[PDB]
């Protein structure tokens, strides 16, 4: 299903908006300050999740294996490195639909694992 | 456990003053301590005390 | 206890709290600052496990 | 003989660090004045040791209770770097980590 972001307009920087071709039929994109005319690639233009289910696990850092205020555990061995230690929480995120499913972070540097079980 | 002569049991049968639910407290069990009728809220960062 | 014995000989000699605060044993946190710190309570019982 | 004799004066009770000569002392400073002569008379110093421990210092009639703060901060190699070698021949005497704070 994708996720369409913003794109911009080479000679100026501004923010490209879709134009249809209605001469040879194809997508292009077009800028309101610029006569500048390019190509598109993606053929959709909006998308929308209602439900809106989204992978809390991205939005993890493994920058938060080094927070005194978090729980660990080496019951849980790291999935990458096979470090025991992990720090594991739940996933913060306002908005989470009903969930209270646990994220576990390697307690080892440069290692910076975040996996889900 | 009260025996017959325990004096919060005489003022609790005798309705006078007190409730059985305050020998709990006293005695057993004080229990859950609710605010807005949930359990104690989360009012620092997902915790609800430093400790 | 170091810190303990020289804190009881004070108004004897000039040992006071400031000398706790500068030898980086006591630290001033803040409520702001309080939402980071994992705090106990009693060292006798909640340091062992 | 090699032991740490290291100690930190204040502004106020900053010390000669050579020793009183009558041809390296002048006269140049004058209760706004009280505080500016005792900067180069009062301040050659004797630690003593007592029984309790502690120390203090003993330049004169009054005596400053000093501590002798154990900081493992800075821990500086103190050295008698005089000029007679290649570039400043630091004798290996002792490295400073105790920190001596006199008051009054
Ligand atoms: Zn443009
Ligand atoms: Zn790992």
């Amino acid at each position: 299903p994708g996720f369409v972001g913003i794109r911009f307009c080479q000679e100026c920087n501004n923010m490209l908006y879709p134009k249809e071709d209605k001469e040879n039929r194809i997508l292009l994109y077009a800028c309101r300050n610029c006569d500048y005319q390019q190509e598109a690639d993606n053929s959709c233009i909006y998308v929308n999740k209602i439900t809106h289910e989204v992978d809390e696990l991205t939005q993890i850092i493994a920058d938060v294996s080094q927070d005194p205020t978090l729980p660990r555990t080496e019951d849980h061995p790291c999935q990458k490195c096979g470090h025991k230690e992990a720090v594991f929480f739940q996933s913060h995120s306002a908005r989470a639909e009903d969930a209270m499913r646990l994220y576990y972070v390697c307690t080892a540097p440069h290692c910076g694992h975040r996996w889900t079980e | 456990s009260l025996s017959e002569y325990n004096n919060f049991k005489s003022m609790v049968v005798s309705g006078a003053k007190g409730s059985k639910i305050n020998i709990s407290q006293v005695i057993a069990v004080v229990g859950q301590q609710n605010v807005e009728g949930k359990r104690i809220p989360f009012g620092f960062k997902h915790r609800t005390l430093p400790h | 206890k170091r810190h303990i014995d020289q804190l009881k000989e004070r108004e004897y000699n000039n040992y006071s709290w400031q000398d706790l605060v500068a030898s980086g044993v006591v630290e001033y946190i803040d409520t702001l600052e309080e939402e980071t710190v994992m705090l106990a309570m009693t060292p006798d019982d909640l340091q062992e496990k | 003989g090699n032991d740490l004799y290291f100690v930190k004066l204040p502004n106020f009770l900053s010390v000669e660090p050579r020793p009183f000569d009558p041809q390296y002392y002048e006269d140049e400073f004058e209760e706004e004045g009280r505080t500016r002569l005792k900067l180069k008379v009062e301040n050659n110093a004797r630690i003593v040791k007592w029984s309790d421990g502690s120390m203090s210092l003993h330049l004169g009639n009054e005596v400053f209770d000093v501590y002798k703060a154990p900081l493992q901060g800075d821990h500086n190699h103190l050295f008698i770097r005089q000029g007679t070698g290649l570039q400043g021949q630091a004798v290996f005497k002792t490295k400073l980590t105790f920190r001596p704070h006199s008051t009054d």
